[PDB]
């Protein structure tokens, strides 16, 4: 789960970070009441999007930055006009782009010195890793493939912490001499001991910045959470927008059912992830577009294999749904009758191939032919994926 | 070094399991199944309840407990996601060699931790967290993968994805060749067995004749897979090895990137695997290079 710069900020700030004062609006009219209400001697603009680059993005109206600075709150309305609503595109966002419904605007300071800093579990580092540069802001990136040597990695024990001796040898290969090397350092820590608190797989700050004062500060910040943790978590997943993802895909989940959206026709009603992308896979590969795929992950329930056909069936783009459960928990007889049973109490109109191969199938089989509903069983993978593009024609 | 446990990611039927969270509502099922495929299970264990019994079988309290009163060498769990890292750390403290995590969702962190301790002891071998488990057709089963599909033969099955792994069991039965060991070694960043672990233990496994290879989109468990066939599996002795990469149509911060399927058959291919581009012809794939082989 990833959450906005706004959001990620207030809890580096309760956690010892020093981050910018900011305020966000919804309004180009509100981005220059709250530019006056910063009392600052420059304010910094900066399109709220989840995905990084917002630099070198430009908008479709013309504004060539998600990322702009100015001396008087009157030009932010200007520009906050040119960002709010519209899609942002960058290097990490789809050619479409995203659309930029919030607006950051900050007590803007001065940078003497980027560099970049990444905290994060790595499979390869086994556990937590420092992961920092001297060459920060804007493209970290292109400096770490032109030159590897400008990227420095220290692996933290789980066990130990972050020890003192790694915080000052990664404040000091990032550059941070005299005083700002031990303030850097302990900012390095913080950021850890915030790492571990909220459960986060990548704290990611840049630039890391140095004002000409003195201060060690986080300007940016992009901070990763994990999703199994959200159980111990609560507070912060709870301040998760989800407007930027699909009306669907936040009905889906309150069903526990993840939802991806695709560009197709063919609904896609599969347990287990990897199945679901091989179940997609294979109807490309006989000339299908699948519209999506809804995820059921092992815990299945026949509530919402009624749901599942509810959410499929809403979107009208949906001209067939493609049932492949193999291997469930639970048997499939009771899954052929949570099918039949949502057909029947919902009036299905798209054509239904239904493929189940779970504990007992010669009597679920047997519930769907001999029910009199609009259902063709299918036998494997392949034979389910060239049924469903045929019912499409 | 931990290495050192990966002899007992081969079970047999000689294997005694145990299973954590037995009376639970996933243990229950998982453990009927177990004991009609005819595994060795030989109790489990309930916080609370030791001395019960269930499915026929003792309950105890603690898996230590569990093992010197059964003798059990292999152990299952399905703990819920807040306590399982526990769980798995109490089998380790027992010196279980086998220990097999079922469990979905255990936060990350507990796992890099879980992971710190595993990887300075060789008497444990994890599989997991977020997996089907482990199979021996015919002889062991501990995991949730359907018993009915398998049949013991000659490919040796590793796969990262889950139900997507049964694909590749049923379709290497109905071509007649079977599975001579099945692992599912799960889908979390964080576990204790990846694909060289079980490749290693197949490419020493005369029973284990071909090989199959399930991956998907993300990481680079399929890159290191090919670097470790490259140079172990070039040579006299060379097993063929089938594979398929679900996500071939799927859609598309920074430190990520510093330290993609395409980059993945390409680099499988490289070490002499054979790719297969549909889900369905893992079965047919391997069966043909066996046949190129003279194998059959
Ligand atoms: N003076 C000043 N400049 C700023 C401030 N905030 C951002 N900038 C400048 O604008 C740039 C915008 O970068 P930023 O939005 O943080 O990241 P990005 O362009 O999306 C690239 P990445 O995703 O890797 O961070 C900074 O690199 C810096 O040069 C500020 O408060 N004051
Ligand atoms: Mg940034």
């Amino acid at each position: 789960m990833n959450l906005q710069e706004y959001q990620s900020k207030k809890l580096m700030s309760d956690n010892g970070v020093k981050v910018q004062r900011f305020f966000v609006a919804d309004t180009a009219n509100e981005a220059l009441e709250a530019a006056k209400r910063l009392n600052a001697k420059e304010i910094v603009l900066k399109a709220q999007i989840l995905a990084g680059g917002r630099g070198k993005g430009v908008f479709s109206s013309g504004l060539k930055g998600g990322v702009h600075l100015t001396k008087d709150p009157e030009v932010v309305g200007q520009l906050a006009k040119q960002m709010i609503g519209y899609n942002l595109a960058t290097k990490q966002t789809p050619k479409e782009g995203v659309k930029v419904n919030k607006v950051m605007v900050a007590e803007a300071l001065d940078i003497s010195r980027e560099t970049y800093l990444a905290i994060l579990m790595d499979r390869s580092c086994n556990g937590p890793v420092l992961v920092g540069s001297p060459q920060g802001g804007v493209d970290i990136e292109e400096v770490a493939a032109s030159n590897p040597e400008l990227i420095f990695k220290e692996q933290i024990d789980i066990i130990e912490g972050i020890k003192d001796s790694q915080a000052q040898r990664m404040a000091e290969n990032l550059g941070f001499l005299g005083p700002l090397q031990n303030q850097a350092a302990d900012q390095i820590k913080k950021l850890y001991n915030l790492f571990l608190k909220i459960d986060a797989t990548q704290v990611e700050v840049n630039p890391f910045g140095e004002t000409p004062e003195g201060q060690v500060v986080c300007f940016d910040a992009k901070i990763n959470f994990d999703d199994n943790a959200e159980f111990r978590q609560k507070d912060i997943f709870a301040m998760d927008d989800k407007s930027e993802n699909e009306p669907i895909e936040n009905e889906a989940a309150k069903y526990d059912l993840k939802y991806i959206g695709l560009d197709g026709n063919i609904a896609c009603f599969v347990n287990g992830a990897g199945l679901a992308m091989a179940t997609c896979d294979i109807i490309f590969l006989n000339g299908g577009k699948p519209a999506n795929f809804l995820d059921l992950g092992g815990g299945v329930k026949e509530s919402q294999v009624y749901q599942a056909f509810k959410l499929l069936t809403a979107d009208p783009k949906v001209e067939a749904i493609l049932v492949n459960i193999f291997g469930g928990i639970v048997n499939c007889a009771i899954i052929a009758n949570g099918i039949t049973k949502a057909c029947r109490e919902l009036e299905l109109k798209v054509p239904l191939v239904v493929r189940l191969e779970g504990t007992n199938v010669h009597e679920a089989q047997n519930i769907l032919t001999n029910s009199g509903l609009p259902i063709t069983s299918a036998v494997d993978l392949e034979d389910a994926a060239k049924k469903a593009v045929a019912s499409v024609t | 070094s931990y290495t050192a446990s990966r002899k007992h990611l081969y079970v047999d039927k000689n294997t005694k399991v145990i299973c954590q969270g037995f009376t639970g509502k996933q243990g229950t099922f998982h453990s009927q199944q177990a004991l009609e495929y005819g595994t060795n299970l030989v109790g489990g264990t309930t916080p609370g309840k030791g001395g019960k019994t269930h499915l026929g079988l003792p309950v105890f309290n603690t898996v230590k407990e569990a093992k010197e009163q059964t003798g059990a060498t292999a152990s299952v769990i399905y703990v819920p996601p807040p306590f399982a890292a526990a769980a798995i750390n109490e089998a380790i403290d027992a010196e279980v060699p086998l220990v097999v995590c079922i469990t979905e969702g255990i936060p990350q962190q507990d796992m890099v931790r879980v992971k710190h301790r595993l990887l300075r002891q060789g008497k444990t071998r994890l599989i997991g967290p977020n997996c089907p488990g482990v199979i021996n057709p015919g002889e062991c089963k501990i995991g949730i993968m359907p018993g009915h599909i398998h049949k013991k033969g000659r490919i040796g099955i590793v796969s990262r994805s889950g139900t997507l792994t049964y694909e590749a069991v049923h379709q290497t039965t109905q071509v007649g060749l079977g599975q001579s060991l099945c692992v599912g070694i799960g889908g979390d960043p964080f576990n204790g067995t990846d694909f060289t672990d079980c490749l290693e233990i197949f490419l020493n496994d005369p029973a284990t004749e071909g090989i199959i290879l399930i991956g998907e989109i993300g990481g680079n468990a399929e890159e290191n897979a090919a670097e470790f066939l490259k140079q172990h599996n070039s040579g006299p002795k060379s097993k063929p090895v089938v594979s398929f990469i679900a996500g071939l149509t799927a859609p598309p911060g920074h430190a990520g990137a510093i330290i993609g399927a395409k980059e993945k058959i390409t680099a499988l291919q490289s070490a002499g695997v054979v790719v297969s581009m549909s889900p369905a012809q893992l079965g047919t794939t391997i069966y043909k290079e066996f046949e190129k082989r003279k194998m059959l």
